[PDB]
């Protein structure tokens, strides 16, 4: 195993664990000449990094069939690439990387978000005075002590909002 | 009405800028996504890079991990940096190739 010091204005395009024999360049620097060619044979391995860097995505490779391109959320199935043995687990942006032979998939979604107070108002308008009334309607009398005195003083408001002409968005 | 904690989570999100959990999600942070949960703008920024962190590396100071390599919460991703997220591990550049040659 000789190490081979490779300074960092020298390029390197070869994958960790990979497979060289006595003719493939590993260290391909951006300079020509002097560049190392593959010594001997065997695997590769890279060692200290300047950057470790963790992301979000989740790892899956490839070996042929390239479908799912770059920035769509792919919904946890959704097949990536392979032709069909590649699915995702989680949406987000896929960032396809055919250098490593392997796409990959940030964990993100389109969540709705917002603050303050208009962020309640929508929610308060959202609010099916309806629905409410009947599943704390069974959450007052089925269950204990513990959610009787919840459901107890929780019905009555909306209850009043009905009987009343107000929807709570006016609040 | 809106089943919010009584007060805390009220002046949380009423007057600062911490993001409600209102309609859609499905993406996690360890549970289910919040139907009406309100999680402080803290762990709502924490959701889309919460894990996208580059942990610079001094010199001669080789690591823990092989490239594409899952890490949790608090693993010593090298002999001096200690990752604050899990997902998985990833290289920069390279100073060393140290593996067998007949």
């Amino acid at each position: 195993p000789k190490d081979y010091r490779v300074q960092p204005h020298m390029n390197v395009v070869v994958p960790e664990g990979a497979r060289v024999e006595a003719g493939d360049k590993i260290v391909a620097a951006i300079d020509p000449e002097e560049e190392v060619i593959a010594e001997a044979e065997g695997v590769v391995h890279l060692h200290e990094p300047a950057s470790i860097l963790v992301v979000k995505a989740r790892v899956y490779p490839f070996e042929d069939d390239v479908e799912v391109s770059t920035g769509d959320r792919v919904a946890p199935g959704d097949v990536l690439a392979d032709g069909g043995k590649v699915k995702s687990d989680v949406y987000g942006r896929v960032e396809v990387d055919l250098v490593r032979n392997v796409v990959r998939v940030v964990e993100s979604y389109d969540i709705d978000a917002r603050m303050g107070a208009e962020a309640i108002q929508q929610l308060l308008k959202e609010l099916d005075l309806e629905a409410l009334e009947k599943e704390l309607l069974e959450e007052m009398k089925h269950p204990s002590r513990a959610r009787r005195a919840k459901a107890r003083k929780r019905l009555e408001v909306v209850r009043a909002f009905l009987d009343s002409g107000n929807r709570p968005e006016w609040m | 009405l809106l089943d919010l904690s009584a007060t805390e989570l009220e002046q949380v999100l009423y007057f600062s800028k911490y993001i409600v959990l209102d309609p859609k999600g499905a993406i996690l942070n360890g549970v289910p996504v919040e139907k009406r949960q309100l999680l402080t703008d803290e762990e709502y920024r924490e959701l889309r890079y919460g894990k996208q962190e580059t942990y610079p590396l001094p010199p001669g100071v080789d690591a823990l991990v092989k490239d594409g390599e899952e890490v949790v919460k608090g693993q010593e991703l090298a002999p001096g940096v200690v990752s604050r997220l899990d997902g998985v591990a990833l290289y920069r550049f390279p100073r060393r190739v140290r593996v067998e040659y007949v």
